């Protein structure tokens, strides 16, 4: 199976920054895409940011130009920069990866998740 | 569960499948307004053959036959399977395998050989738009430069070569489906529309281009998925993993990337690309099946 | 230590790797007194192509290049390219570009043009002799004659569409077994893909054969070819290592597991079976060829 | 890692008849050919007769319409009848396998012999 390490969660005064990191460990494969969702309270799943093995990045339209999705492949581990934060992205934020293979079905797996305040 | 492989065939080994010709480029376009729903070289990944789609090279655009008599100069012509059985309309198919997927005059050699034998072949064209054109229900017609010799009950052959004309009274437009049954009859069992679902992606195409009898033009025919690789899955008949195919075109003498694509599992390609016309990369490169990935799988830009 | 596999594809599945044909019947004739050397079609069980093989259907018996100018009628000398439109380099260890013809007769095709806004074009029904002392594709020159008498464009680029003979007359030298002469009069041809015929008594060669289109006059003229062109494209890309000289392959009919027949699959690209009767094998078109084993001369072929 | 157990050598009356029987176990494979070479005194090894999984079968001309080989597929064995036997026919009896696989190269395996002596004493 596939583990995540999620950190950086806390409280932010607004128009600050956090930085969020997610580390891969396990049965990882060379092919994935690892990103945040994220549950504002009283509100449904949404999808933050994601980032592909082959490069290729996705954002949500409400967190364009603002956050920033990164990774470092020797340490398997993708950050999540999340600049300008406002209250509305206080949230409970989700890590999520997609491990891909030639021989097999996708696979993933979920993090616990982390609490982003932003207030005051 | 058998491994899905692709053809390690490299771009100039390869050959069109909606036409008989060698693929030339890779081409995109965006802005492409219409509905793009192709019968012939469709395939699934897990190897079904859809629309008219059959497997010979020979039988991309031909047509088997009888001529029953003429009707310029213009000779009507039941049309049959390509392997010589008789066409069953009730059958689920838009029309005689190997049936045209476009509208055009499409230009090429009748030839005949009577049940030693006498033979004769001329130049022919048949018009894919017109009225008379009823594949579906085994009787098509075609038109010659040749006024007389041409014989009614005998076994023809219609050989495929290129277009007789792009100009506006020869209605070439490649994505437009002929009537199979004629006017006023819906098409029937046609393989589905294909088109990206995911912002910032357009289909790739495996592009030749086409002769020409005569007159102005560069005319080219896109295909979704070569000859070879309906060929290929076909006989493979691998298991699909997931609903999209991840491929890498791959230079062979370097090692590189050059790009990847979604290789979709009705059969065609998508990639990540804001320009038009068509892609500059090596003719030796060619591409290589890495995994199966989902929708959360995002392509880096071409 | 990659396993040695064919294509699963039947009878009716095929085409013919010597002219753009669909494979119509499996072939067997004993008493053929020539000798075999096709140079199309010609492909070792590993993947080594031979002769003037290339992979694309629409290669066999194509030819592209431009026009130089006009010369028993309206006759148009050529230079002659790689398919790929790369000039043909003589000095290669190849008997001519890949994909020239390799039979005499009078092959009958369409010569078309496209000019270097829109460029002009032109398409007319064209012959190649390959007889003729003027077929030169080892010299990068060829002479084709047309119908037409004024409109074919010099210092064009141009492709030859094949589509059947000429003719199958005394006087259009039809012979499927004589190779043309690559480099014209009294010269030999070289690097050629080399002669078959079986090594042991009682066996033949094993033909798929395909019938071919004639542009008038009487006959029922075949070609045939020693292997179908999805073998050659499968073989190329394998490139199986071969385990011994001779695989042994059975022809089975899918729809009942039956075993029509055997054959020995020879390492250079050809089959033989136990046949002493000529003509056309009875089999359904259904039937594909199954590789069952590497075997050796040990291995006796059972009768037909 | 083929074992063959020859049988049926001996002292023949000329005209006389023999059955000569070779017996195959251990690593065998469904597809192969069975046969018998022969060495007469003062000479050298020549194929008698040998029999293929599909059924085919190659005599030797000394010996066509005299000799007749055969196979149980269920015991794994071949046999040899000699018949209308003469004084030349007198040598020694090779058993000889070949199995063939779609994995790997053909391999072979031979008997020890057994001593076929056909004389009026």
């Amino acid at each position: 199976d596939v583990q995540l390490v999620e950190s950086g969660g806390g409280l932010v005064q607004p128009g600050g920054s956090l930085r969020l990191s997610c580390a891969a460990s396990g049965s990882i494969f060379s092919i994935y895409a690892m990103g945040w969702y994220r549950q504002a309270p009283g509100k449904q799943r949404e999808l933050v940011a994601s980032i592909s093995s082959g490069g290729g990045t996705n954002y949500a339209d409400s967190v364009k130009g603002r956050f920033t999705i990164s990774g470092d492949n020797a340490k398997n581990t993708v950050y999540l920069q999340m600049n300008s934060l406002k209250p509305e992205d206080t949230a409970v934020y989700y890590c999520k990866r997609e491990d891909y293979s030639a021989y097999a079905p996708p696979s993933g797996s979920r993090g616990r998740g982390t609490q982003v305040t932003v207030s005051s | 569960s058998k491994p899905f492989t692709l053809p390690i065939l490299t771009l100039g080994e390869l050959t069109n499948s909606r036409f008989p010709l060698p693929i030339d480029v890779l081409y995109t376009n965006p802005n492409e307004s219409a509905i793009v729903q192709c019968q012939n070289g469709r395939c699934t990944l897990d190897g079904e053959l859809q629309g008219t789609t059959q497997l010979l090279p020979t039988g991309i655009c031909a047509f088997r036959g009888k001529v029953t008599q003429q009707v310029g100069t213009h000779w009507n012509m039941t049309v049959t399977n390509l392997n010589g059985t008789p066409f069953d309309p009730t059958e689920d198919v838009p029309a005689p395998l190997g049936t045209p997927d476009f509208s055009g005059q499409i230009y090429g050699v009748i030839s005949q050989r009577n049940t030693l034998p006498a033979n004769r072949a001329h130049e022919a064209v048949i018009a894919t738009y017109s009225p008379k054109f009823t594949p579906k229900l085994g009787n098509i017609q075609f038109s010659t430069w040749e006024t007389q010799d041409v014989s009614s009950g005998q076994p023809t052959k219609f050989t495929p070569v290129g277009l007789a004309s792009v100009d506006a009274n020869s209605h070439f437009d490649q994505w437009t489906l002929p009537s199979y049954s004629g006017a006023l009859t819906l098409n029937m069992n046609l393989a589905p529309s294909v088109a990206p679902v995911f912002p910032g992606e357009c289909l790739l195409f495996f592009r030749s281009f086409i002769p020409l009898k005569g007159g102005y033009g560069n005319p080219a025919i896109d295909c979704l998925m070569p000859q070879e690789w309906v060929q290929h899955l076909y006989q493979e008949s691998a298991p699909s993993l997931s609903d999209v195919a991840l491929v890498r075109y791959v230079n062979p003498e370097t090692g590189r990337t050059l790009f990847e694509a979604k290789l979709h599992r009705n059969g065609f390609l998508t990639v990540a690309r804001n320009s038009a016309g068509p892609v500059v990369a090596p003719t030796n490169g060619y591409f290589r099946f890495d995994s199966w990935v989902n929708q959360f799988y995002t392509l880096a830009p071409m």
